[PDB]
């Protein structure tokens, strides 16, 4: 036992240091083997469907997702009382390895304990791996402390022409890295340190970008406004009037709202979308080399307009599902579907334009034309807030190396960085398992409200029903299951 | 995904039954109150009854009062509304809907109703 | 039961007004009053709560009035959209509510 | 420095106010308050109105009060940045009215939503000052870089109305960006050497209203001509299709553009009746953040100096009653104000 | 100028500092006198109404009420966020004060600056007047601090036989006290230290007084289940049974729930009420000195059982009134009803019996009889908890100066104090008023949320609805409002 | 300490126990965990099962671990106030099985209002124990008095039977008090000199269910009745009336009288089958603590220990696959359990 347990999170001033430890269980993989994996093993049958990779038999541990850190009543502390949080220092331990041996005697089997057997791990802190956390991928510690989870399978991507390798595609045996090696007597750990990033916000503004001004006092600023003194011939004029409160459109203004790239509008009551199958084809996507991607969840903006809940953005938003959930067709219902509403104040509706631009000059003869912007990169003066966290979202992702970026706070969600927590590795060292427990803590500095605001505010609250069985818990047949996405962003700041 | 559908039932005879039964899907039942409320085919809503969440109050605006029963099972999120000596003055589409609620405290009340059925017809007809 | 028109009709981008009438115990002395549009073979959907309260989900361009012993419905900015058919309803003093007949509205 | 409101707080929205349009909407709150560096308020002096009959007979008040914060935490809506009037006067000896405070929230329609907000200014703590009592502070701005690409194209208007055609395009050529279904005008615009794009001042008599071209002052900023795409015109063109036997090179027009690497831009510049200093949203993101009517942009700008005359009460009823006083004398005050700004060239 | 305007809360650790700054306006009352008050003027139609005393010229100030110190966000911050609190420093300062004197020739009156006038005021350390703060009276500090209050008038009551006095009555020279006179230039400043007090419990309990049992196992305790075998003659039998999960009614258990005094039970659905008036007849009263009086609200009990809403006891609530209720006949709804339900575990309901007792001694010629229990009161073993203390509540009330007391806890709610903040006097000197400043600080300290439980709590937040106006805000007219009494009982702990 | 719910917190309620009585309707979980004062817990054993056809083969796991945490915060919670059966047992060479730990939660009927609360055992720090290591604490007692009047009528039965009601009475005569509207039988109650009113022990190997008077060992409170009320009789009588010329004096029957000052009573007589310890319930108020089934009540009883074994699974598919794993090793353990309580005289 070298090794103990440790769970629970404690909140110290503007820290919060939580800490989980898990069950694990890694299987054999490959048959103790590298294979080169391509479609044409699964068929590949689209050319966006291409890849060329190694499956090798190395497991790793990812707990990238929120809920393995936070329980569903401290994300609720975090949420409710908190501007602003953001990582700081790591810590992840790996101990009580037990590795067993399974007998088969016939079609029963009796299971042993193998003594001698070593279990190998290794860290990457040069970053010559392949970097695969920050994909969201499935097989991160489970939101559950008292669930038992079964160690992912290692692989990797790397160059293609179709199906077949090229001259620049790669190869990595992670065998070749130097590891430790543990008995049933030796545990493993690491300390890591998080690069500076900045706070996540964790509020909804108070104003929205078009309403800055102040509603009593006139602009010193004039905007056109007569072009015509009325109806009839040679009538043209140029009149001018100040910009008011009673009219606020036509006001001058310091800052304009965050970058657009249009999406499809697709709606939560079936009888109003099309006929037609629109999923693929319907889908705004980037093209790199030939191969279509599909854009998701796209750049971050308002889900849908004011007094309209039933639509979403076909590919601009997060979609969790619910637990039993299967994996291919599943129905509508089945599904969690999160949406942006908070940041509509800055950041333009996804399903909507982001504004119009005059297409010509206007002369005698000419009237004006003016035509729809649908995307619309950066501007010099815009202002946009990054997408918001969930409980079951993704933290981290690692920056691609690069010559530049904007913003490399990653689209999905959570804190960009160029050396990430780094890839935990290992393996079975070549009928054999093995077991053990893990214990990842991560502290987070937090940013604590300082708001004037005099009436109450908008709190994550759990309602006051009374139903078969209670929330964020488990049911009678021991399943526990998760029934909301949890956003953020529930205090006000002011723009 | 908050979802009421009603199965209930279709032609049936003066002076006969007929029960009409409500499923609650994607909203906690057992808080809501509920209501039955009927459209005649060519004039305006009627409220028939409502049933508390505990069923501790359950009213019956008085045309049919006496005449009909309302049941809810809350571990089955199910309503139920039971009818005997049909007139053809009873003849509706029926609605399942349920009041405004907004998860707080006791003493607290919403004039409204917030998710209604999709409806069923009931033809009570001599021939 | 609660009084209101049979039907209204307006110009597509002009706000009109229905109005349902009642007794003092159904509107007069209680806060009570609610609004539904509702389209032919659909379930009704909820405009308005209490008399200027209003839903998530419904529009901006729905509003609601009380101006004591009637209760008035006003919606601006019209469209093809809003036609249908909207209800009154008010919770009365004995606690079992009413509606009223319905009122049709045709955008020309 | 009026008495504003009869020193209440009171909700103003687009109802109240006659509720035109959608776009024009608003909800928000008044407020009886009116509103390196250095800063200094002195010489106060408290004059009460007295109207006995129907004559007005105004008389110092020795006791009576006037209170001053500043906000340096930025915990009040910001509304020193939208151009608004009642700036001190261009003539040193002009006798300047102090302009009332109040914000805009949340809204939906002319109705408030759940996060919309409400703020006391009394709930701050804040400086009391009878007649001899004075007020200063001194700020010191953070560090901004000296003053001396991409587009968003505008309209073409000229000067010369038989040029313009003969439409009502006031409204309908007007570049516009749409926030949660709401059209905003552009408006300067991004800097580009224009119906929307230049800042325009009225000239001195200058009416509110519909006011002719040559009643107020148009700047442009063809000075920056070297560097910058004309606001008018498109930044370039791009091919359409992939050239092959059957198909030619096939170009179309870029009306707007953004970023690039390998641009270089120059910003809009200040004027002298023009700003100096504009907020910076607090905001995860944001892209080069001089403000778009000209000047410096700051995350800590000047802070808001806020002033209101205190209430005095006037006389009430012997047997005492539950509501709150709404009979107060008729009162105002004024003084000096002295302002110091030091600037590097 | 003789002070500044200080309002705002600071938030440090487990202290909470309240500061509040009004304005304040006194008039001159009974034109400089002391007077005899009866109920005769009035008219004295009751026994139970009727009284003797004396109206003092004198006001007072009174902060008795939370909206005083507590911004309704900051009450909501200490609700959701704490599981109790407790006054611990005052601070008192009077400053900026002026008198105007009014002279008034025919129509209108012209109110001029007397810069010599002087304004007494003292406070009452020793507790030598009647102390009339612990009633629960109008007042006090208005919650919107933009409103400025006309200070209550003092009086007081002394014993009577009907309306004439008795040789042990008292009356109470509110001259007799050494009191600072003020001036425009003088400010009076006192500090106050709270004596010890008990943490508000602001919590719900998470589980009932009767579950509090384990439902997986068996007791070791017997109970008895049959007395008879079957139908007939001479079936007399004694048997017993283990108590257990399947019959948790019987189990013995270490605590039972606290005292009970029936309430009438009230439905605010008119129809099922009784058609007579049973308003006064009906409703709970105690009597003293032959005087009825009614009890109200007497001890802290549940309103209501599980899932019956409508129902309310008669006299046994906190019911408050909304802005413009009027002061006679209101209607049922210009008023607003507090429960207590959050105690119903630990506490019995108001308008059920607390229980049965057996009259009488079976025998073979007389059946086991039992009787409804009424009143109920304190028996050891007992545990309950006390009335909530909201927003628009009491702060503390006066315990009186008596032989003996239990639970000295006000049964209106609060923090009972032997020694509670002193009574501040002040009047003008002896046609003319004055007005001026007041800022009062009080230190609360606070008890930090410790739970571990696993699902989100329940929090007090503003509801997601499209509304003509923010609640706990101004109107168009500006007329401030509270929309809701909010108590504090949100977060859990286990029983 | 067997392995309950194979690894698993399992919701149960009254209609998963079938249910039917409101008065006997519950909510809550039960958990896969069992459960000066000095403690220790060493030579820990895991003992894990195999079955080969039909026979079962006990085989030494040396690698395998136990987990214990002690919850001295009182965050848990607590059920050893309610006389369970699975304590330590009174002969000291038997070998006693580790009880099931689960706690009942607040409900309406058999569902769960949103108040109900779920703690997962697993979010605390825990101490892994395999066979070498030991884990050991101690715990000091809060200050209580040294061990050694109201009444609520209690109705009387006989051990006589011919001297018994012919009817069946049990439930319907019992003093109960209702909370929330649960009917609940009062017991023990009120120390008194009792149907529902007196302690009850089972003798050595007595049945569950409808047992006879032979089987179990029926206590009676009759040494504390010098200063205490008789069960079975009427506090005393008070006047129900005013006498008068034309009336007579009138008496009523106390059924039950709450506390008066200067009231003198003893508390119940404990006895070596008994509890030891309460938790008083954490309130505003309470009075006289001491728990009416005897013992010392405490604010800070001593902490409870919660155990399990640590679940080791069977061999994990060959390819991944997110849904946890549910087969598991067949297991259990045992190991030394010493309690060790001073005393005071």
């Amino acid at each position: 036992s070298s090794g103990n347990w440790h769970c629970d999170s404690q909140w110290l001033g503007d820290r919060v240091i939580t800490t989980s430890t898990r069950t694990w269980a890694l299987p054999t993989y490959n048959n103790h083997l590298y294979k080169q994996i391509s479609n044409s093993t699964s068929g590949g049958s689209s050319n966006d469907n291409a890849y060329f990779g190694y499956s090798t038999p190395w497991g790793y541990f990812d707990f990238n997702r929120f809920h393995c850190h936070f329980s569903p009543r401290d994300w609720q502390r975090l949420i409710n009382n908190n501007w602003g949080f953001r990582p700081k220092r790591l810590n992840f331990k790996l101990f009580n390895i037990q590795v067993k041996e399974v007998t088969d005697n016939n079609g029963v089997k009796t299971i042993a304990n193998n003594l001698t057997s070593t279990v190998q791990v290794f860290t990457d802190s040069d970053y010559q791996l392949p970097y695969v956390l920050g994909s969201a991928h499935e097989g991160c510690l489970p939101p559950f402390p008292a669930d038992v989870f079964m160690i992912p399978q290692y692989g990797y991507l790397t160059l293609n022409d179709g199906s077949q390798a090229v001259g620049r595609s790669s190869f990595y045996c992670l065998e070749y890295f130097p590891s430790q090696m543990l008995r049933t007597g030796n545990n493993f750990q690491f300390s890591y340190e998080f690069e500076n990033v900045p706070f996540h916000s964790s509020y909804a503004h108070s104003q929205s970008l078009d309403r800055l001004m102040n509603p009593l006092i006139d602009q010193y600023l004039y905007y056109l406004s007569k072009t015509i003194n009325g109806s009839g011939q040679n009538q043209q004029t140029l009149k001018f009037s100040v910009a008011g409160p009673s009219n606020m459109a036509v006001q001058g203004r310091n800052y304009i709202p965050g970058p657009s790239y249009r999406q499809q509008r697709v709606s939560t009551t079936v009888t109003q979308n099309n006929n037609s199958e629109f999923a693929w084809p319907g889908a705004s996507s980037w093209a790199l080399n030939g191969r279509n991607s599909l854009m998701n969840p796209g750049p971050a903006m308002a889900s849908h307009k004011e007094g309209e809940d039933r639509f979403f953005p076909l590919s601009g938003s997060l979609i969790f599902g619910k637990q039993g959930t299967g994996r291919d067709n599943v129905d509508a219902d089945k599904v969690m579907i999160t949406n942006e509403e908070e940041i509509k104040t800055t950041n333009p509706v996804a399903t909507e334009s982001y504004g119009q631009v005059a297409t010509n000059h206007q002369s005698a003869q000419a009237q004006a034309q003016t035509g729809w912007v649908q995307n619309q990169g950066i501007l010099p003066g815009m202002v946009w807030q990054d997408r918001d966290v969930y409980l079951q979202g993704p933290i981290w992702a690692k920056i691609p190396h690069t010559d530049g970026n904007f913003h490399p706070s990653p689209l999905m969600g959570g804190f960009g960085m160029k050396h990430p927590p780094p890839q935990i590795l290992i393996k079975n060292t070549p009928t054999q398992y093995s077991t053990g427990q893990v214990s990842v803590e991560i502290e987070w500095e937090l940013q604590k409200e300082n708001s004037k605001r005099w009436n109450p505010e908008i709190q994550y609250t759990s309602n006051y029903y009374k139903s078969n069985n209670v929330e964020f818990a488990v049911n009678t047949e021991g399943v526990y299951s998760e029934p909301r996405p949890i956003g953020t962003r529930y205090l006000t700041r002011n723009l | 995904e908050v979802q009421l559908v009603e199965s209930g039932g279709g032609l049936v005879q003066p002076g006969g039954s007929l029960r009409l039964s409500c499923s609650a899907s994607g909203f906690h039942f057992s808080s809501y109150e509920m209501n039955w409320v009927r459209q005649a085919p060519g004039k305006g809503l009627e409220w028939v009854s409502y049933i508390s969440s505990s069923g501790t109050y359950i009213d019956y605006a008085d045309s049919v009062k006496g005449r009909f029963t309302i049941s809810r099972d809350n571990p089955a999120n199910s309503l139920y509304l039971q009818m005997y000596s049909l007139r053809a003055e009873d003849t509706a589409v029926y609605y399942c809907a349920r009041r405004l609620w907004f998860g707080e405290l006791p003493y607290s009340y919403y004039y409204g109703m917030d998710v209604w059925g999709q409806g069923t017809t009931v033809t009570v007809s001599s021939a | 039961a609660l009084t209101q028109p049979a039907s209204v009709s307006g110009s597509p981008g002009q706000s009109i007004t229905i109005s349902c009438t009642g007794t003092s115990s159904d509107i007069g002395g209680y806060n009570y009053v609610s609004w539904y549009q509702q389209h032919p073979g659909k379930a009704p959907e909820l405009l308005i709560f209490d008399v200027s309260n209003r839903p998530s989900g419904v529009s901006n361009r729905f509003s609601g009035s009380k101006s004591g012993n009637t209760a008035s419905l006003t919606i601006s900015g019209l469209q093809a959209e809003d036609e249908a058919d909207y209800h009154c309803c008010s919770y009365t003093r004995t606690s079992t509510v009413i509606f009223g007949g319905g009122t049709k509205l045709t955008v020309l």
